[PDB]
C-alpha cells in the first residue's frame, strides 16, 4: 500500500536525554581498533 | 630591530651622587653622556685607537635562524602540538 500522507518519523517524539550516548555505547562493539599516535597524550 | 643595525661606542660609568639641595644626579664625568655611532665594528676599534681610549668589544649577536611550521601547531605523533589555540 503506497502512502505519501503519513510522516513515518514518529521515532523522535520517544528520544530521552542518553538517547545518543547510549546508541554511542551500543555502537562501541561493532568498531575497529583505534588508531594510535604512540603517545598517551601530546603531554607526554 | 633598528636599533640593532649599528655598532655603538660608550665609555664606563663613573659616580652619579645626589645633589645636597634638589636630590638632582650630580656628576664629575664628562663622558657620561657620549655615545658614538659607528657602521662597522672596525671603524669603532679605528676611532678608540686613533683617540688613545682603551676599548673591548663584544661581538654582533644576531638571532640564529629559527625553524617555523604552522602545521607543527597540530602534529598526529610530536609533542609540538598546542594545547589551545
Amino acid at each position: 500500500p503506497f502512502d505519501n500522507t503519513t510522516y513515518k518519523n514518529l521515532q523522535h517524539h520517544d528520544y530521552s536525554t542518553y538517547t545518543f550516548l547510549d546508541l554511542n555505547l551500543d555502537l562501541s562493539k561493532f568498531r575497529m581498533p583505534q588508531p594510535s599516535s604512540g603517545r598517551e597524550s601530546p603531554r607526554h | 630591530v633598528n636599533n640593532t643595525k649599528k655598532w655603538k661606542m660608550e665609555f664606563d660609568t663613573r659616580e652619579r651622587w645626589e645633589n645636597p639641595l634638589m636630590g638632582w644626579a650630580s656628576t664629575a664625568d664628562p663622558l657620561s653622556n657620549l655615545v658614538l655611532t659607528f657602521s662597522t665594528k672596525e671603524d669603532a676599534i679605528a676611532f678608540a685607537e686613533k683617540n688613545g681610549w682603551s676599548y673591548d668589544v663584544e661581538e654582533r649577536k644576531v638571532p640564529k635562524p629559527k625553524s617555523k611550521s604552522y602545521g607543527a601547531n597540530f602534529s598526529w605523533n610530536k609533542r609540538t602540538r598546542v594545547s589551545t589555540k
